[PDB]
């Protein structure tokens, strides 16, 4: 259970992958409400687990930031790096238009299934291992998966408010900010300025 | 004296001497205390 | 052991004399509802021991520092003072510890005898007790919790908060230390009363 | 200098105002002979005047353009105490007094002519009361809490 | 930039997205959604100009893709490649910061 000492909710009985009966506000009451919930959220975590590596990676590599990687489509005519090397189709008009054309048609037929564990969990092409084979330990990776992307949700969040809190720079710049002198400089001075 | 104390207790004679009262300490105050716009003690 | 704090007016119904410290003294009915007097029993313990400690914190120093023991600055200007850490990494620190803690006790508080395990180290578990009193870990030297020292506790906490009351509204009238206040009472007190400072 | 406001104790047109008031009060004054009861009384209100100026100038108070004080009530902690004290000070009293009246409303509720309890107030179960609506934050937050602040009809 | 070449590759794109990307999302919207008055449609009403031409939306293509779908997705990949265009010939506008 997510808070010791409390009942769980009626809608949540902890046969889900990481069910920790954690709904204050009852939103997952309807069952197919909260079907479409667990697949949302699957999604949210998979997009975060792939953005906390591409955020840095970059950064440790000396190519600026997650910021800075974004500020070429803000000046005229910018041009797109990859690896220190302009991209010479790398142009805002291109970039959104083939962005436009392939994130569609691979989000529609993500919508063409209508089974829930294939929604959530489709197999096939997309586990060419075969991990999922194995029942239990497809209920632990299953688990595993839930909590290293709340874990990567809960990076992103971090990442949005550092942002804010420093702008224009990086979250390793930050991390050695805090390894520099911990005791003085972290959230506090901005939480009282 | 049970009847005049029940007449004292009707609403305009209670009104009358709790408005009166209310009123003296007001003026008391704006005499001692007078021509306050802020709250300066803290 | 009851007693009164009037000794002409007579218990409420609700104070009947089964909670210690009990002197039938609730002339505003605020704990009329059994909820609210659960509640307000927790919170006049928490209050009164952090009042101890903090009674403490701003008395016992400055009388050391008085007698030449040690170099202590007062309480309301130890907040100015230099430390490894700056205030606010302190009170980041101090509200996330204080955030766990106390809803521990809040979910205590809300259902006695649910957060008594310890959720890393499984084996450790604090022994069936009452709320308000958590036995074990809390009493190492095994003092007996009877009615007498929860009384005795509940006596010198009601002292504490005043105490610190009066260090509070001291301070906010005269700008200086209560033993400092305390001193010039003692020098002469027929002309250092409430009386003279106004 | 909230809004372009100058501080009262560093305004000339306050000083002016000042000024005219005292020049008025003196002009008033230049009437009587100065042992008479008029003239104290002139006196006394031109001590309070000068008095009302100096304390207007040392709370802090921005004045205007136009030489007088204009409070600032988007809560800035310079001039908390021209809106937000005085009126946390007004809600503890009006609480006071909305509490101590629903406690009589209550209190004579179940009698069996309640009307007469209105009309003739029952002046020691008011008086009882009365002091319950000290501790009236308190106890409106607890019967909040335990659903007996509203009625479900 | 090329105003044919834009307008040409705009609206390709989204004739393209209309009929194979977009089509059984809406088609299946409107089949749910359909003008009623009183519980019952427009035409069968009363209402004798608000019956839909069948002839008109009436397709030989496989999937069903009428002249209908071709002018609003048409009218899409216009309004897309104008923007582009009128946007890429002002060197301003969100430039400085
Ligand atoms: C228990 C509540 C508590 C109370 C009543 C006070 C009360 C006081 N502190 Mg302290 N503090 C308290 C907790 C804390 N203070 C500080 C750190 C400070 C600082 C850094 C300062 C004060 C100051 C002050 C004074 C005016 C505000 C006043 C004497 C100020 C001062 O000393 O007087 C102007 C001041 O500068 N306090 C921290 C660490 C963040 C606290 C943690 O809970
Ligand atoms: C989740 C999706 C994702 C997205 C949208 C991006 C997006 C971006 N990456 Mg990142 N990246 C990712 C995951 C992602 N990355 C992962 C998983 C890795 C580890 C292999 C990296 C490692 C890198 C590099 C980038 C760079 C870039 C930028 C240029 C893209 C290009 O093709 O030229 C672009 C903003 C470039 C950059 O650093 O920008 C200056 C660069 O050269 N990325
Ligand atoms: C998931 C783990 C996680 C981790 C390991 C870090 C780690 C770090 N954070 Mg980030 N952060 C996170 C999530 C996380 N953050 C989230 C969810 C938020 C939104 C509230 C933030 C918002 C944030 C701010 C506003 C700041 C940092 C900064 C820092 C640094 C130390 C100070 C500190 O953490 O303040 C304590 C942070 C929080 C209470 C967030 C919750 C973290 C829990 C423990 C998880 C360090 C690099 C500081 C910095 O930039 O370094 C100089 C700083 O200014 N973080
Ligand atoms: C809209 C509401 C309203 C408000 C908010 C005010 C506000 C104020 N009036 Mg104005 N006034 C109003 C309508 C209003 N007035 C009306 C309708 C009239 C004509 C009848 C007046 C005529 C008027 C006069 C004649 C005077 C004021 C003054 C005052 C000031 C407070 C008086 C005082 O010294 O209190 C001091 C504090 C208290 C009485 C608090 C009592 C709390 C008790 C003791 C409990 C303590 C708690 C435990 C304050 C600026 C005075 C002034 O000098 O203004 C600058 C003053 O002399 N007013
Ligand atoms: C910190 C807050 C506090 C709280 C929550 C309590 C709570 C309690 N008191 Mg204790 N008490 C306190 C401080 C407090 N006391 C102090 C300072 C003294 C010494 C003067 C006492 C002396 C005392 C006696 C002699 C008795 C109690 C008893 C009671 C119980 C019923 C009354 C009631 O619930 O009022 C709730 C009270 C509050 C919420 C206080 C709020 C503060 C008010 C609104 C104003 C602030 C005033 C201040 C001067 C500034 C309850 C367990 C009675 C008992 O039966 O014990 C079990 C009993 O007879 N108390
Ligand atoms: C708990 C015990 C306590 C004690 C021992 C003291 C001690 C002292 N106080 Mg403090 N004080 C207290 C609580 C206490 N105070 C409280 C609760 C308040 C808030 C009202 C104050 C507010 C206060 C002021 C405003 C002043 C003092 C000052 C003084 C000193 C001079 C006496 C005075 O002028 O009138 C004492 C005034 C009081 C209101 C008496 C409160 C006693 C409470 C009700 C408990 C008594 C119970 C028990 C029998 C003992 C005296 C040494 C004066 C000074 O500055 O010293 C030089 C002064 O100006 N005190
Ligand atoms: C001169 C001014 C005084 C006028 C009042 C005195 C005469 C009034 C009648 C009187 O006292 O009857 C005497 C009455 C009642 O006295 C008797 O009481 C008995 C009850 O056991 C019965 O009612 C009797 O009928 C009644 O006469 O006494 C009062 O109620 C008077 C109360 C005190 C009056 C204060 C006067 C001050 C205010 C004046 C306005
Ligand atoms: C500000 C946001 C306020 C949100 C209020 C909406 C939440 C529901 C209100 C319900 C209510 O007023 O009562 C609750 C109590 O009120 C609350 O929990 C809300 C308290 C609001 C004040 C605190 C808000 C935060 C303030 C931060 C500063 C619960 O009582 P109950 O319905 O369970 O009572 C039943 C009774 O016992 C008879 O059976
Ligand atoms: C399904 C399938 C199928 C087939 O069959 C087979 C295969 C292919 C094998 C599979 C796949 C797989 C995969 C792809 C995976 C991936 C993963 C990931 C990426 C994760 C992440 C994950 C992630 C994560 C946890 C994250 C985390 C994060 C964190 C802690 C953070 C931190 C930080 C820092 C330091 C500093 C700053 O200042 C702040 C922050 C920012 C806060
Ligand atoms: C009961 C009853 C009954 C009826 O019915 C009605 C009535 C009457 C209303 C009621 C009431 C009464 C009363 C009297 C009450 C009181 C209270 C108080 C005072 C509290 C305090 C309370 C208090 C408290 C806690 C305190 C605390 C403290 C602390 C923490 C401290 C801290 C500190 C220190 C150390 C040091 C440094 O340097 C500073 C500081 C940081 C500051
Ligand atoms: C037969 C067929 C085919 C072909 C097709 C095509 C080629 C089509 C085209 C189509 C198109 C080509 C269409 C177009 C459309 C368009 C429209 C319908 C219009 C638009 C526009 C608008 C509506 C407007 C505009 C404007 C103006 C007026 C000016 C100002 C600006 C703006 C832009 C607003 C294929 C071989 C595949 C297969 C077999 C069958």
């Amino acid at each position: 259970e997510w808070m010791p000492g409390q009942p769980r909710p009626a809608h949540l009985d902890g046969s889900a992958p990481g069910d920790f009966g954690f709904d204050p506000l009852g939103l997952g009451e309807v069952p197919e409400n909260l079907e479409r919930f667990k697949e949302s959220e699957l999604i949210h975590c998979r997009w975060a687990m792939l953005a906390v590596p591409g955020i840095l990676v970059p950064e440790a590599l000396g190519l600026g930031n997650w910021v800075k990687a974004q500020e070429w489509a803000a000046l005229p005519g910018g041009q797109a790096t990859y690896l220190g090397n302009p991209v010479p189709w790398g142009n805002l008009p291109t970039i959104l238009a083939i962005e436009f054309l392939a994130i569609a048609f691979v989000e529609h037929q993500r919508s063409m299934e209508k089974d829930s564990e294939k929604k959530k969990y489709p197999g096939g092409a997309f586990d060419p291992l075969g991990y999922s084979k194995d029942p239990k330990k497809f209920e632990e990776l299953k688990l595993k998966e839930i909590k290293n992307g709340r874990l990567a949700l809960l990076a992103f969040v971090g990442f949005c408010i550092q942002q804010s809190a420093y702008p224009g720079t990086g979250p390793l710049e930050n991390l050695a900010t805090h390894l520099a002198d911990p005791w003085h400089n972290n959230i506090g001075d901005i939480v009282i300025p | 004296m049970r009847d005049f104390k029940t007449y004292l207790s009707v609403a305009p004679v209670l009104s009358t001497l709790w408005f009166g009262s209310l009123a003296g300490l007001l003026i008391e105050i704006n005499r001692f205390f007078p021509d306050a716009l802020t709250f300066p003690f803290f | 052991k009851k007693g009164e704090w009037l000794p002409g007016l007579a218990s409420p119904g609700y104070l009947t004399g089964s909670l210690p410290g009990d002197n039938g003294f609730d002339p505003l009915a605020l704990a009329e509802d059994p909820e609210n007097l659960r509640w307000f029993v927790q919170a006049e313990l928490v209050n009164g021991r952090w009042a101890m400690l903090g009674v403490a914190g701003m008395l016992l120093p400055e009388v050391f520092t008085s007698i030449g023991i040690i170099d202590v600055p007062k309480w309301y200007d130890a907040g100015k003072s230099e430390y490894f850490a700056s205030s606010s990494t302190l009170f980041v620190i101090e509200f996330i510890l204080f955030h766990y803690v106390e809803i521990r006790r809040w979910q205590d508080i809300k259902n006695p005898g649910c957060v008594n395990q310890d959720p890393i180290f499984k084996q450790y578990s604090l022994p069936p007790n009452e709320c308000g009193y958590p036995g074990g870990i809390f009493n190492p030297l095994n003092f007996a919790p009877t009615t007498e020292a929860k009384e005795k506790e509940l006596a010198n906490g009601r002292l504490a908060m005043l105490a610190f009351l009066g260090f509070i509204v001291q301070h906010n009238v005269t700008g200086k230390g209560p033993f400092d206040n305390l001193q010039q009472h003692l020098s002469d007190p027929w002309h250092n009363t409430i009386i003279q400072t106004f | 200098d909230i809004a372009g406001l100058t501080p009262c104790k560093e305004s000339k047109q306050f000083a002016k105002r000042e000024k005219q008031a005292l020049k008025k009060l003196q002009a008033s004054l230049k009437l009587y002979a100065d042992d008479s009861a008029p003239a104290l009384a002139i006196k006394a209100t031109m001590e309070k005047t000068k008095k009302r100026f100096d304390n207007y100038g040392k709370y802090g108070l921005l004045c205007g353009s136009d030489g007088l004080p204009h409070l600032i009530v988007s809560g800035d902690q310079r001039h908390w105490g021209e809106f937000i004290t005085p009126g946390i000070l007004f809600l503890y009293i009006a609480g006071w007094i909305g509490w101590v009246g629903r406690s009589y409303l209550i209190a004579i509720r179940d009698e069996k002519k309640p009307t007469q309890k209105e009309i003739i107030i029952d002046v020691p179960l008011a008086s009882s009361l009365l002091f319950r609506g000290f501790s009236w934050p308190v106890a409106a937050y607890r019967e909040l809490l335990n659903g007996e602040l509203v009625d479900n009809n | 930039l090329s105003p044919s070449l834009v307008i040409s590759l705009s609206t390709g794109l989204s004739l393209f997205l209309g009929r194979f990307v977009f089509f059984n999302f809406q088609r299946e919207n409107m089949a749910k959604q359909v003008p009623e008055q009183n519980g019952m449609s427009h035409f069968e009403a009363g209402d004798t100009r608000a019956k839909e031409y069948v002839s008109l939306l009436k397709s030989n293509d496989p999937v069903g893709f009428n002249i209908v779908d071709v002018l609003a997705w048409g009218s899409i990949g216009h309004i897309v490649a104008y923007y582009i265009l009128a946007t890429a010939s002002n060197g301003y506008d969100p430039s400085f910061f």
